[PDB]
Formats: C-alpha cells, structure tokens, sequence
C-alpha cells in the first residue's frame, strides 16, 4: 500500500497528459509514468513474492530511476533482483514478516538501490 | 568455492583506454556466467534407487547400472590460469616501479619548484637578472635575436 | 602535485582488474563442474527411464 499508492497517483497524473508528445512538471510526469510503465512489464511464469514486488516498485516510484533510459528498465529490474535475492534476503524477510516498510527498513533499502545503481 | 568482491564504481577507473572494449566484453561474460551459477542448483538430484528398481523387471541390470554409477566419478577440471597471478605479478613491479616512483622523484622536483615559486623575492626588491633567473622563459635570448630589442617588434 | 597524488592512488587500486578475470575463470570452472555432473545424473536417468517406458 505505501509504495503503490504513490504510484497509482503518479501513473493517473501521467495518464492524464499523454496525449501529446513542455515545462519542468510536465516532462517530469512524462518521464516517471514511462519508467513505471517500463517497470510493470513481466514475464511469463515468472511471478514475484511480494517483498520482491515492493522493493522494485520502490526503486521506481521515489525516483532512484529517473535518470536511466527507459529502454534499460527493464533490464536493470532483472540484474536488481539478482542482488536484491542474493545479499539482502534478510531485509525481504523483514517486510515478509512484518508486512510493512518501517523506517529503518525504508532507509536500508534506499541505501542499497542508491548503490546497486552505482555500479552503472 | 570462494569468490572476491568487486565494487565496480572503482574498478572502473583502471581500464586503459586501448584495452577498455575488451574489459567491458569481460565484465559482460561474468554477469552472464554469473547468471548461469545462479540458476542451475548446487548439486543434481540422486535416484530411487530400490524403489526404481522394484519398478523394473530387469532389477539386476538397475542394480549393475547404480553399481557402475557410483563407480564413475566425473573428472575433476583442472587450472591452467595461475598466468593471471603472473599478471599480477607483472603488473605490480611495472606499476609500482616505474609510474609509483617516477611519482615520488616528480612529486619531489614539483616540491623543490613549489619552494622556489614561495619564496620569491618582493618584485619590488628584484632586478631583472632575478627574473631571468626565475622564469627563463622570459629570457630575452641575445643569440637568436643578438641585436636590440632582441625580440620582434610584435 | 594533486594529479600526481590522485593517479598514485588509481596505481594503488590497480588489481581489481586482474582479480575480476580470476573470479571469472574460477567459477566458470566451477559451474563447468557443475553442469558435467548434471549431465551424466540427466544422462543415466534417461537411459534407465526408457526401460520402464518399455
């Protein structure tokens, strides 16, 4: 719920003007509602826990992706995941558990999007 | 089974631009092979070895067959690539010696220029002799140009 | 001085490089052994598996 309802808001705004492809706020819609277009895509028989759900939508809605070409979101979901699954399956187990995203769970998984992105 | 760390964000920082396309190629085979640990399990699967062979009508062969199996052990792969320890040995005296001393002698001569250029006398204080002594690119060079004003006019 | 500096300590970093290619050809090796085994488990469970097929 925290890190959808952002982006339902987020992706009506951009519904709301893409019909014609101006200003700072404008082309900030446009740009957030692509990646997040971008990011929903899936693959079949590949569903997600939804620890693993969260934490993409996550790196996608607070902006950790605005900066990356539309074309390579869905490329850098896969690679995150990789990590994400790998080292940090105690902080997924942590929001499983505890279905929600406490502030200490928020800042550590901000610090390892903030870095996975790094290392592009 | 063990493997080291790597922190791109540094390491790409090192690549000599002649060798770089051949370094990303190399970057790309480790996240595809990388990729292609992950996926396949750590070790397959053995079989139903009693229950199967009830389920055979040839038991003896089954147990012949698990028998040989246990048998085979697949060869263990070897090395060949201790050379890249060479590369590391190689690279580090190239790299040390001469770019991590020629680092040191410059640093020491930058130094000894830095000193000078402090402690230049006031202008005020100085006569041109100082000058030409001090920034010689200023010299007014009497042997290319030996008559007045020694420079041209432009 | 400042660039002599920085440089200087790029040299000290330099291995990353040579330990990447290491890691690569380590664990190649490794899944290599990896997928043999898978291969002949795969393969002796096919050529008994078409006797009960029978």
């Amino acid at each position: 719920k925290q890190v959808a309802g952002t982006m339902k808001l987020e992706l009506a705004q951009y519904r709301e003007v893409a019909a014609f492809a101006l200003d700072a706020a404008t082309q900030q819609l446009l740009s957030r509602g692509v990646r997040l277009t971008e990011l929903l895509k899936q693959g079949q028989y590949s569903p997600m826990a939804i620890e693993e759900q969260v934490a993409v939508i996550y790196a996608g809605v607070r902006g950790y992706l605005d900066k990356l070409e539309p074309s390579k979101i869905t490329k850098f979901e896969n690679a995150f995941l990789s990590h994400v699954i790998s080292q940090h399956q105690a902080l997924l187990g942590k929001i499983r558990t505890d279905g929600k995203i406490s502030e200490e769970s928020d800042a550590k998984l901000k610090e390892i999007v903030t870095n996975f992105l790094a290392g592009f | 089974l063990a493997l080291k760390t790597i922190d791109w964000v540094a390491f790409g920082e090192i690549i000599p631009r002649n060798q770089k396309a051949v370094a990303n190629s190399l970057k790309s085979w480790n996240e595809t092979l990388t990729s292609r640990l992950a996926t396949l399990p750590e070790k397959p699967p053995a079989i139903d070895w009693a229950y199967y062979k009830a389920n055979v009508a040839k038991a003896g062969l089954v147990d012949d067959f698990e028998k040989k199996f246990n048998a085979l052990k697949v060869p263990i792969p070897e090395d060949k690539y201790t050379a890249q320890v060479d590369a590391e040995e190689k690279e580090d005296v190239k790299s040390c010696a001469e770019f991590l001393t020629q680092s040191k002698t410059r640093i020491q001569e930058y130094e000894k220029e830095l000193e000078k250029m402090r402690n230049i006398i006031p202008f005020d204080q100085m006569t041109i002799e100082d000058l030409n002594e001090v920034f010689p690119e200023t010299k007014l060079d009497k042997k290319k140009y030996p008559y007045w004003p020694h420079r041209p006019i432009e | 001085i400042d660039m002599e500096k920085s440089q200087q300590a790029l040299v000290q970093k330099r291995h990353y490089l040579f330990d990447v290619q290491r890691n690569n050809i380590a664990m190649a090796l490794e899944v290599t052994y990896r997928e043999r085994l898978h291969r002949v488990y795969r393969e002796v469970k096919n050529r008994l598996d078409y006797h009960i097929s029978v």
